[PDB]
């Protein structure tokens, strides 16, 4: 802490744990079997330090299961955020770099804004620093590294007149080891001025670099910091809750109870004889400490003997706990699991449709305005047109078009209400084509084949 | 990448001594670079000095011819290595007033982060202290009225290091030096200080004094408490990690308890600018104590100057 | 002097805990966990101040699970409301820096409005506030913030006389600690002017600053203060009843039997074998403390002995009620959950959607209000144009639009029935288009490819 | 935290060291509960000088608004006292030669927290210590001031020094005066408040006039950074005199420079 670069906001310190949380929920069983004390407490505490009391909890842990609503839930919605493509607004050759690689690696701006969404949905916050190099960079930045900020009333104007972010990177030797080399950024704005400077780790090191000013196309610096930190309420150096605590938490009851469940099962759901009534001599005499069961042979026991093949029964209350669990998940939740049993009305669902894809419209146009923002930026580092709009699918329960739907689509082109591009952007929505306008208007021109 | 992150109410106490003292900090005087190396020495030889190189002569008089041969120096820089004593992590025990134990292994990341930085740090200026020692570059200041001056201290030391004492720019100390020159500032007797100008890190030279509490620099106590400050030059103590962290942790099922034990080892080179780890007379290995003796470190440079520091001790 | 520039009036500081409380209720698990010991009282106080009392209600509310419902709920309400994007009427290339950054903080207009409009649904309350500078700002004052108000008739007239808001910051020092320093704005006007002071806070001191007389463009000053507090029943400085009430106690009730099921199924749910009639000599004798209770093994009992198993049974009375309380949560209409055996006739839903909808179009229309007033009072400061609207989405259960939709809604602009702009903004809102009308009008102007 | 976390190794050597365990600490927040003696405002003896009754009820409010705001301060700054004491972070002037305000008495309290000296921010002091140092300054023997900057209220090194007449400083009388100035770094000093405030107004009959009594209770919560509050020696809901006892707090922190506070008693 004190004044180092790497001082880490209090409330970075509130979010800290439900973060880790959710990223032990997104990545499986493996992570929440490895720290399942944190999750499920020991049944017992005096046996937890007693050695069999542990070796019991360890096999308590082993046969429990997870279910996994949570990576499933997340991968659904991003599913319906991102089906078919995003939108770019504006001249395409002249950001066709900035498509086609946003960051030097060959990854494409829709997988990084793919990216973007994944962890706005889950953790609700992220980051889009771009920076100057010659070609300007879209960093993407994750939650958790984003580690210091200030909020300052200038001239009656809400600003943000510091932002760190801590940065790793692997070091090239001329052996194949791997290291972890750790970058710190300030972004600072001094006087409406827009200063940067670099922190590097060397083994805990600081190579500090002089105050640089990032110059526009036409100079004059920047009157903001080029950062924006995007989530899942807005897009605020504000901390925004994560979308997905109430599903993870349930998720955690549900695997709790499960364990219960499945330590139920082992022990007491296999069958047992319980032969009540029996003398020592006769288990000597006849039984001769073993017994046969199967249907060929019969055993006989003395009078008075009442044997009752005895095992816990089905519909057990753990049993139906997680069942409430699972359903409470379901309800509480979108798009997350399937149930081949129930049946809902065709038609009823288009009213609840806006509620049920409330987080994912939210994210979806959050997602959109900080591309948008972070592209006017690299607009200004190139000196390009300001006027570019990068818009994600805001149309989620995406489904192949009908042919009434493309017969529709058709006649209102044919008159002067859908723009020809608009009417290509839907066929292609709806799967029905996959030349770009261009291709296709360039190849029509051409006469019929008759 | 780690399985819980630090919390609010995690806050472990991170570390008492400022360890932010490297490169930049400290204007290069103390390097911390990154480079793997074999072995436990990695040496490096140099050409030396020729001291008659230029000689008197009597052109009437042939007489007889003298004779010079060159020589090799050698640099030398030895490889220290360190540990952490295993470490018991709570076996789901530690829960009635804690929300959990199961980040141990965390805390004990942060934590040992903070306490390799430190030992590094405490075993750097060790040497350094013991190879000033070594090289004869030691200034007193115990009989001397109270045993601290605010400025004619730092001076005796720029004289011991002589004609080129101007490339020495940083000033590393314990904060009871810096407080009694606070003292003696808010003091002037003198009239050399304004109120504004009362609060100065420097020595009246532009050289600015950095503060740090290693024990390397107090020993003793009451009337034997003597704090030993001393002056780098750039790039005069050198410490290379050979990155090479390892980890384990080991479920000691048998012995009453799972025992979740976690152990590490790293190593780091470290070298002082002008002297040589006298291996035959320390060891292969060093501890702190086999670093911060005398005797163990042999100067290597012919003129002081080339070597790299120089000890002022106060009480 | 009075110099009592913080104090709150009595009926705020009684709304303090309810805004508390839903804060909480809508921040998740780990605040209520955190502060169960209000929500869930201890089942004995006896035990309650002794220590092991206190480790069992901490193990008691550790299994515990907050459902969270009330976050849901407000999340679906948000969805409906801000689905698409709110309509601006009125000249917008002057008025383009008020919604590219209306703070001045690169947040669209849209984003505050989705922030405000939230806070309106969730407890009651909010304030924009708007300030010039040469540009004017709209703030956005917390429901918390606004601490006093006073209301004064002149001329026979609701006037609001003084209105104290607290506005918060991050002090800009070199170094990295983060202070909060809170400056208090104090609205007031006087014979029909409005007046603005600032007090400041600093080294033990109380800060005041002179009286200013904010002007317009066209000078005349001002005749009412530019300030508007809106909430679910109307723009009122009075407090509006927050809407979330019914479905926070609902949700503490269902939390606290939540808590008393998972203790049950804890320590009731698992079978245990109830061996009766049992004489400790045979259990010394063959059982000695162990009893191999698989289906490979059999083991006996003396005579007139009786094993039987014993776990809670399912449908029991606390998850009865539980069930009831989930089904009152569903029933006051809040979009909470969703239900996948449910099945609707189709026909009657649209019978009540105006009910359902109440509290949704109560807030539309309040926050498009205030927000007009806003936007009226930021023109006064330009002396631009006063015609300025600017309304939310007022349409809720939105979805694609049909063929047949499309079809009537383009028949519509056929005739003179319906205008061009209108036509584009309803395909918009079914998804049938993206671009901008002007940039449609452009590109269709164009003759036919052919 | 961990006390031996580097070890010297030897990896020539196979031998056995010993293990080490993980501790824990529990920091500690004392709930302080305050109110208001029954108050008559009576409507009969506002109406016969003809005057609003809700008067009564303002002037109180303004009134006990500033004496929360009073009580509040001057408790915690007794706490925070109380704490520095007990944790042994405590410089005294008094007995070394003349006990006045001088910059060394400040340089001698900046020498407690080692090397981390910067974290202390600002100076809490009774008037008469700032007026001391005002006449130390004024009479400069040391040629330190200008009559320009004779008047420093930031002195200690740009730490300001803030003043308030808190009689939980003065702890004093006569010639045995002693006053106590003490440093404080961010969030050194922790009140919250509970928002749990009754104000009810009771009104009776059965007398020749209606009568009105009016009655606020409130509670806060108090903390000092660092340290613990011992309920096993002191009470449930302790008096200010109970918390400005020494020996009713310890220190937890395993260093002092971790428990932002440092006190100086300057008589």
């Amino acid at each position: 802490d004190s004044n180092n670069i790497k001082y880490v906001r209090e409330d970075a310190k509130k979010m800290h744990k439900l973060w880790a949380h959710i990223r032990m929920a997104m990545e499986g069983s493996r992570a929440i079997k490895d720290n399942a004390k944190e999750f499920v407490p020991h049944p017992d505490n005096t046996k937890a330090t007693t050695p069999e009391g542990v070796a019991r909890y360890k096999a308590y842990i082993e046969r429990a299961v997870w279910y996994g609503a949570s990576a499933n839930t997340v991968d659904g919605m991003l599913g319906q955020i991102f089906a078919r493509d995003p939108v770019f607004t504006g001249p395409e050759d002249k950001f066709d770099m900035l498509i086609n690689d946003v960051d030097g690696s060959g990854l494409s701006i829709h997988q990084q804004a793919r990216d973007s969404a994944e962890d706005a949905l889950s953790l609700g916050r992220g980051g889009l620093f771009v920076d100057y190099s010659a070609r300007p960079y879209i960093k993407f930045i994750a939650a958790e590294d984003i580690l210091n900020w200030r909020e300052r009333w200038v001239n009656g104007a809400k600003r943000t007149t510091l932002l760190v972010f801590r940065e790793e990177s692997d070091a090239d030797d001329d052996g194949y080891q791997i290291y972890k080399e750790e970058v710190w950024r300030e972004l600072r704005l001094v006087d409406g001025t827009y200063w940067q400077r670099t922190w590097r780790e060397n083994d805990g090191q600081l190579y500090v670099d002089d105050w640089i000013s990032p110059t526009k196309a036409d100079g004059s610096q920047f009157d903001e910091i080029p950062f924006v930190i995007f989530g899942s309420k807005n897009n605020d150096p504000t901390i925004d809750m994560p979308p997905m605590r109430d599903l993870v938490e349930l998720n955690i009851a549900h695997f709790r109870n499960s364990a219960d469940y499945e330590e139920a099962c082992f022990i007491c759901g296999q069958p047992t004889l319980f032969l009540s009534g029996l003398t020592e001599h006769w288990v000597k005499n006849v039984l001769g400490g073993a017994v046969v069961i199967g249907s060929r042979d019969a055993v006989p026991l003395p009078v008075n003997a009442k044997p009752e093949l005895l095992q816990a029964e089905g519909n057990g209350m753990v049993k139906e706990a997680m069942d409430q669990k699972e359903r409470q998940m379901v309800a509480l939740g979108a798009k997350l699991i399937d149930s081949d049993k129930t049946q809902r009305t065709f038609g009823e669902a288009s009213m609840e449709a806006a509620a049920q894809n409330s987080v994912l419209s939210r994210v979806s146009k959050n997602v959109s305005d900080a591309y948008t923002k972070a592209l006017r930026w690299a607009a200004m580092f190139l000196g390009l047109d300001e006027k570019i709009e990068y818009e994600l699918n805001s149309d989620f329960d995406i489904n192949k078009m009908s042919p009434e739907e493309l017969a529709a689509v058709i006649s209102a082109w044919q008159s002067n209400a859908i723009s020809f591009t608009e009417m290509r952007w839907q066929i292609k929505k709806g799967g029905r084509a996959y030349l770009e306008d261009e291709d296709m208007r360039n190849e029509s021109e051409q006469d019929d084949p008759l | 990448q780690v399985f819980n992150d630090w919390a609010y109410k995690t806050m472990s106490e991170v570390l008492d001594q400022q360890v932010e003292l490297f490169n930049g900090a400290t204007r290069g005087a103390i390097i911390l670079r990154s480079a793997g190396n074999t072995g436990d020495l990695s040496e490096a030889a140099f050409w030396a000095k020729i001291q008659g190189l230029v000689r008197p002569r009597d052109p009437y008089s042939n007489a007889d011819v003298a004779a010079k041969d060159l020589r090799q120096l050698v640099d030398n820089t030895i490889k220290v290595a360190s540990g952490t004593p295993p470490i018991n992590i709570p076996p789901s025990m530690l829960r009635w007033i804690q929300k959990n134990p199961q980040e141990a292994g965390a805390v004990i990341g942060q934590q040992l982060a903070g306490d390799t930085m430190q030992d590094m740090l405490n075993n750097g200026l060790a040497a350094g202290k013991a190879a000033f020692t070594a090289g004869g570059a030691v200034h007193d200041i115990s009989a001397a009225g109270t045993g601290l001056m605010t400025q004619r201290a730092f001076n005796a030391a720029q004289r011991i290091f002589g004609d080129r004492s101007t490339d020495i720019q940083v000033w590393v100390s314990h904060s009871s030096p810096l407080f009694d020159l606070y003292d003696n500032a808010l003091a002037n007797a003198e009239q050399l200080y304004v109120f504004g100008t009362v609060n100065v890190r420097a020595d009246a030279f532009g050289r600015p004094i950095i503060i740090t509490d290693s024990p390397a620099l107090v020993s003793g106590a009451a009337e034997t408490l003597r704090h030993s400050t001393l002056g780098l030059t750039t790039g005069a103590i050198l410490i290379e990690q050979n990155q090479d962290f390892d980890s384990t942790v080991v479920d000691g099922t048998g012995k009453q308890n799972i025992t979740r034990q976690y152990q590490a080892e790293w190593s780091y080179n470290l070298g002082v600018n002008g002297y040589a780890y006298d291996i035959a007379t320390g060891g292969k290995a060093p501890n702190p104590t086999a670093l911060a003796t005398a005797a163990n470190w042999d100067k290597i440079s012919t003129s002081i100057k080339d070597t790299g520091g120089v000890v002022l001790v106060t009480k």
